[PDB]
């Protein structure tokens, strides 16, 4: 048969196995989804049912790694409604409108498209539209859109009442094309034969009030109404004013600028102007303060750049401040997880709003996710954002479930079993490992008795014994070993000094000088100006 | 059949002065105190992006400043208004660089044309670069992927950031900048 | 500032707290990392309740699903109250190890989910929530006593219904699935390089063009130049 | 006849990075060549070890 | 595989029927993202301007915020 | 400012615990030493106030006034009485009152303070 002709063939095994290897390629998708549509190209109700089986579960396991294409889920929809059930059509739609957050222009209208054949009963098809119009309605493209529902109108609607009712609030809104609906608008006004009609367009008290204009008015009617037409057409051409500067302004600045409004692949790159002109068009639209348009274009601009971090770290900001929307914010960064790559940036901001949120649970979960994602090794981690950023909040995480061990009160926030072992571990790869001085710099933060015996004994002895080369020819170190004894409150001032100079000084090798004396140098310049002389002496 | 009911709409040009080039880069900062250097106003114009430096002219108390892309500039001028430099309110706008500068000084003598001209563009596809990042210091092979910052500018040298030995630079940095400045070398 | 007086203040100014919404449903997860801690809170919590009202779903692979129904007003302040409360007590005060007193200077905050179908200040609704088909709401830092009259005058105004049987199933299917998507995400965060990118053709086909755009950035900074000096 | 698999799951350590029913992330391989998968990731593996 | 019209799924088998007997005298859709990589080079248009009523013309604000090229 | 922020959000995190964290909170402002500092960082002048009366007053304001175009400051038209937040559905209940709008005669006016030329310049 068919399906078992296409799995001995020696191109499937091939690009299967390269989408296996590669997921995130899509090319290698693509490659392997046109092959199997191809091969079952009869692809009628008559093809056998494991053929079918294994190219929908190609398409659905395509769609999950990619959660924006949207022409996959209009294509997969209708390969299901070729094929002759329209229930999977509908729950790919949800499915796919699901993964825009319910806000994406091409889905709706190629929906409501398919919608219209397949759905009687009026009213919950018209109950399609108003869900769609508060979510994509305003969008800058939208006209289309709108142009359906208008055509929709007119043809179930016996009324007229809801014709006008709607191309009015298209009149309003500062689309791509205005200019058509407002051309719809002009000719329904003309067409206008009587003076009942005009209660179609506004009540009967603004219009006497407002126009100073009566629909029950008796007499000779016609050049009454002649005039009429007159003053309904100058506020619609007001209207027109100012509908027109907006358009014309979102032109002109950002609309025009933006070449690529679609996904692409998490392998392109966009280019900087274009990255500058989303930047600056989320500003101008979160000035608007429209939220439905707001969120919009955030989610407009999202598909374009979705794996830089870039945006969603804004769309982030803007819901936590501007609109004070917290667990939004956390919710956003959640989902930017997902498609961006770089996620050191969201995963920081991140941890930051858990915080201030006040879930520790799902903070320390996360910490413990992440930690598991390195087979508990972060210490080795290449990067060093990722370990530092993870061993910071972990250490606010342990200060607040172990009491203080030592006097004075001073938490224990990065000596402990747990993690000074994890810092020792970081430090005892040396040149191979980035972080290095940034992780030590923070140990000499204690400033008292007990940690500066603790930190002195524990590593800037031990380090010292073990004698590694580039911590003794580093000046940072020796500095910050100053550094730590000097700051201590428990030490007099010349217990602190004769201790600096006749011991920590000394131990430096004279062939290391010239390294260390630059750094070295800095704290004796600014702390000890009298001692100076026997610094350069030993050098 | 002849007139059509739509038209493209036509509009005029506006005279192109530094208010309105679109590729204007370099602010204006006016109302100084005089008391300021240089590298104090750079150390308040660093972080919204990465600076060419024109000049600050001496004895006219108003500077102004240049960076690379006018996202910056307008993130800085947006960022800074009326944010006291030396217990002075300062006023801060756009305009022009030095030469041009010099150009419209020739000019208001002579009072003959004041003729403009715009900023030089970047020539723009850029696939590799994300405006409004600085590289905080300086061998690099990177995978060039979408989330990174693939090329950026020095401090004129354009260079590849490599985004694990960015922050571990900028951090350290960023904690030499605090010994040196509490101690009065650093300002 | 503790549970039973405020319930019973809150009983007397409520105007008719007593009867129960039709078709009300409100669910509340919460993970805890002492399961013999919040096993006897819970089991506590169940003598008021009378375990149709109020269910526990545990998620097992700690994570606990409160769903809460059927239910009055005045039993959701008692309830959410209690729980919102031992959350923090871990962190703040776990030597008080008194379920119905609330230890003094300790916030309320955390988020809850309803149905989306609901027809309508501390309780906030938030914009982009994850869970499809239903709807979450902040509870911003408040005192026991002013949550007790926000949320009071909340489940006033809310009046919903109509919800399938099982829907409960189904908000556990979306709510792990979610968190299954960002670990799998956090377990893809090391291996970006070259592991299922395939970077070779990536490098070949990007990195001509990335050339040409460092030549155009080095062309730039002399144009500037010229045209600054 | 086909194996569903899953490549973040398996270099992630996690136990189901394979199965025989259709969930949704996994990608349909040839049983045979499973083995052969395993092969094409075994560098990446030995990179992080 | 969506605006082509002609390789869809639910219209597409019926053009092929659709077509004129053609008596006497393309997109495929194997397409993948492979081709075209960048879809900026020297490639594009920019979008076309809105459209505007030739009646109320007048009305366009004169002059344009900024220097255009 | 973004070192002090900075490395005082580190020194944060490492020397305190959620205890005193929660405790120090007001709430009349919103403030937290973990969040705060990360909103702060490029801001000098951030203010974090919940006010509800700010969108009574908008649109008077220079970020309304230039908004697409910087240091510019246009008077823009707008309909005072604007129907697209409210859905179709909400609209067919009561027939919708005629436009009544502002700032409409200002389409053309754009004005700048020239702040390069007068004081420098002209000195």
């Amino acid at each position: 048969d068919k399906y078992t002709a296409l799995i001995h063939d020696e191109n499937f095994s091939t690009l299967t196995l390269n989408v296996s290897r590669y997921p995130k390629s899509l090319a290698y998708w693509e490659k392997l989804l046109n092959y199997i549509v191809k091969a079952s190209a009869p692809i009628c109700k008559s093809t056998e049912p494991q053929l079918l089986k294994l190219i929908r579960c190609t398409y659905s396991s395509m769609l999950n790694e990619f959660p924006y294409l949207e022409n996959y889920y209009i294509d997969f929809a209708l390969l299901e409604y070729k094929l002759g059930n329209v229930s999977m059509s509908h729950k790919i739609f949800q499915r796919g409108l699901q993964a825009f957050n319910q806000r994406s222009l091409l889905l709706w209208t190629s929906y409501l498209k398919f919608c219209n054949n397949v759905i009687s009963h009026q009213k919950q098809l018209f109950k399609k539209y108003e869900t769609a119009e508060e979510y994509v309605g305003l969008h800058f493209f939208s006209g289309e859109f709108w142009d359906l529902y208008l055509e929709q109108i007119s043809s179930r609607c016996t009324s007229s009442k809801k014709y006008w009712n709607v191309l009015r609030k298209i009149l309003e809104i500062p689309l791509h094309s205005f200019s058509k609906f407002y051309a719809l608008w002009l000719q329904r006004i003309d067409d206008i034969m009587d003076l009942k009609q005009l209660s179609q367009l506004t009540s009967k008290d603004e219009l006497l009030k407002k126009l100073k204009i009566d629909i029950n008015y008796s007499g000779r009617k016609g050049p009454y109404l002649q005039d009429a037409k007159k003053k309904l057409k100058k506020i619609t051409k007001e209207m027109y004013m100012v509908v027109q500067y907006q358009v014309l302004e979102i032109y002109s600045i950002f609309e025009s600028k933006i070449y690529i409004n679609y996904y692409t692949s998490p392998e392109t790159l966009v280019s900087s102007d274009e990255i500058e002109t989303w930047i600056k068009y989320l500003d101008y639209t979160i000035t608007l303060q429209t939220d439905s348009l707001t969120h919009l274009n955030f989610q407009r601009a999202l598909l374009p750049l979705a794996h830089y971090d870039l945006v969603w770290i804004k769309y982030s900001k803007w819901l936590i401040n501007s609109k004070n929307d917290l667990l939004g914010a956390k919710n956003v960064l959640l989902m930017g997880l997902k498609f961006s790559l770089k996620k050191t940036e969201i995963i920081k901001l991140l941890y930051s709003v858990i915080c201030k949120l006040n879930e520790y649970v799902l903070l320390r979960n996360l910490l413990e996710k992440i930690e598991s994602s390195y087979s508990d090794n972060v210490e080795n981690v290449d990067d060093f954002e990722i370990f530092w950023d993870y061993l910071q909040f972990k250490t606010f995480c342990q200060n607040s479930l172990y009491s203080s061990r030592y006097s004075d009160s001073q938490s224990n926030g990065l000596l402990n079993k747990e993690l000074f072992d994890k810092v020792w571990k970081r430090l005892s790869c040396k040149e191979k490992k980035s972080g290095q001085e940034i992780l030590l710099n923070n140990l000499v933060q204690f400033y008292s008795k007990d940690t500066v015996e603790f930190v002195e004994k524990n590593i800037f002895q031990k380090i010292i014994e073990f004698g590694w080369e580039y911590y003794l020819q580093n000046g940072m170190f020796w500095n910050c070993y100053c550094r730590l004894i000097y700051f201590d409150t428990s030490r007099s001032y010349l217990d602190k000094r004769q201790y600096i100079v006749r011991k920590i000084w000394p131990q430096i090798d004279k062939k290391f000088a010239q390294s260390v004396l630059p750094s070295l140098t800095e704290f004796c310049e600014s702390y000890f100006p009298e001692e100076m002389d026997t610094l350069e002496e030993m050098f | 059949n002849h007139m059509s009911q739509f038209i493209y709409p036509v509009q005029q040009q506006p005279s192109l002065n530094h208010f309105t080039d679109p590729n204007n880069t370099t602010v204006f900062i006016g109302g100084l105190s005089s008391l300021v250097t240089e590298d104090e106003l750079r150390a308040y114009f660093q972080p919204f992006g990465t600076i060419v430096y024109v000049k600050i002219p001496v004895g006219k108390c108003c500077g102004f400043v240049q960076y690379v892309d006018r996202l910056s500039a307008e993130a800085a001028i947006a960022g800074m208004q009326g944010f006291p430099i030396a217990n002075s309110r300062v006023r801060l706008s756009w305009g022009r660089s030095a030469k041009q500068t010099a150009l419209l000084q020739q000019a208001m003598l002579s009072n003959s044309l004041q003729v403009q001209q715009q900023q030089p563009g970047l020539q723009q596809p850029n696939y590799g670069y994300i405006p409004s990042s600085t590289c905080e210091a300086p061998n690099v092979s990177s995978t060039m992927l979408p989330g990174c910052q693939i090329l950026n500018y020095s401090n004129g040298q354009q260079v590849i950031m490599q985004g694990s030995e960015a922050v571990v630079n900028s951090t350290n940095a960023m904690l030499n900048r605090l010994e040196q400045g509490s101690n009065g070398f650093m300002f | 500032f503790d549970i039973w007086k405020n319930l019973d203040r809150i009983r007397s100014t409520k105007k008719n707290a007593g009867q129960f919404i039709k078709g009300s449903l409100l669910i509340l997860p919460m993970r805890t990392e002492d399961k013999q801690q919040f096993d006897e809170c819970m089991d506590e919590l169940h003598k008021y309740i009378s375990k149709d009202i109020l269910r526990c779903y545990p998620q097992k692979e700690m994570l606990f699903y409160i769903v809460l129904k059927d239910f009055n007003i005045l039993d959701s302040c008692f309830v959410l109250s209690v729980l919102l409360a031992f959350q923090k007590r871990l962190w703040m005060a776990p030597s008080e190890k008194s379920y119905f007193r609330v230890p003094k200077n300790i916030n309320l905050t955390g988020s809850f989910y309803l149905p989306k179908n609901i027809e309508t200040s501390s309780i906030v609704e938030v914009g982009f929530n994850v869970v499809p088909d239903f709807q979450q709401f902040q509870v911003k830092a408040c005192h026991v006593s002013k949550f007790m009259n926000e949320l009071s005058n909340f489940f006033s105004q809310v009046e919903f219904g109509k919800c399938e049987a099982n829907v409960i199933n189904y908000f556990k299917r979306e709510y792990n699935r979610t968190y299954s998507q960002i670990s799998l995400a956090l377990y893809e965060l090391p291996l970006i390089g070259d592991g299922l990118f395939d970077i070779k053709s990536y490098i070949s086909k990007t990195r001509p063009i990335i050339e040409t755009s460092k030549a155009q950035m080095i062309k730039h900074i002399s144009e500037m130049k010229a045209y600054n000096e | 006849d086909i194996v569903f698999v899953s490549p973040q799951l398996y270099l992630s350590s996690q136990e189901g990075w394979k199965s025989d029913s259709a969930k949704s992330g996994f990608i349909p391989i040839l049983k045979n060549d499973l083995q052969r998968f395993q092969d094409s990731l075994k560098h990446i593996v030995d990179a992080r070890n | 595989k969506v605006f082509v019209d002609a390789n869809r799924f639910d219209i597409g088998d019926l053009v092929k029927a659709s077509k004129l007997p053609q008596r006497a005298n393309s997109r495929s859709r194997d397409e993948t993202c492979e081709s075209n990589p960048f879809p900026r080079l020297n490639n594009p248009k920019k979008l076309e301007p809105p459209k505007i009523l030739s009646q109320w013309s007048n009305t366009i604000p004169k002059t344009s915020i900024f220097y255009s090229v | 400012m973004n070192d002090i922020l900075t490395d005082y959000k580190t020194f944060y995190l490492t020397h305190s615990n959620i205890v005193t964290y929660e405790s120090s909170i007001i709430d009349s402002n919103t403030f937290d030493p973990i969040l705060y500092p990360e909103l702060k960082m490029s801001n000098p002048k951030y203010d974090p106030v919940l006010n509800t009366t700010a969108n009574v007053d908008w649109h008077k304001k220079t970020e309304w006034k230039e908004a697409g175009h910087i240091g510019i400051t246009t008077e823009r038209p707008q309909i005072s009485n604007s129907i697209i937040e409210c859905n179709s559905g909400t609209l067919i209940q009561k027939p919708i009152s005629l436009p009544n709008f502002r700032n409409l005669e200002k389409i053309n006016q754009v004005k700048i303070n020239d702040l390069y030329t007068e004081e420098f310049l002209k000195e």
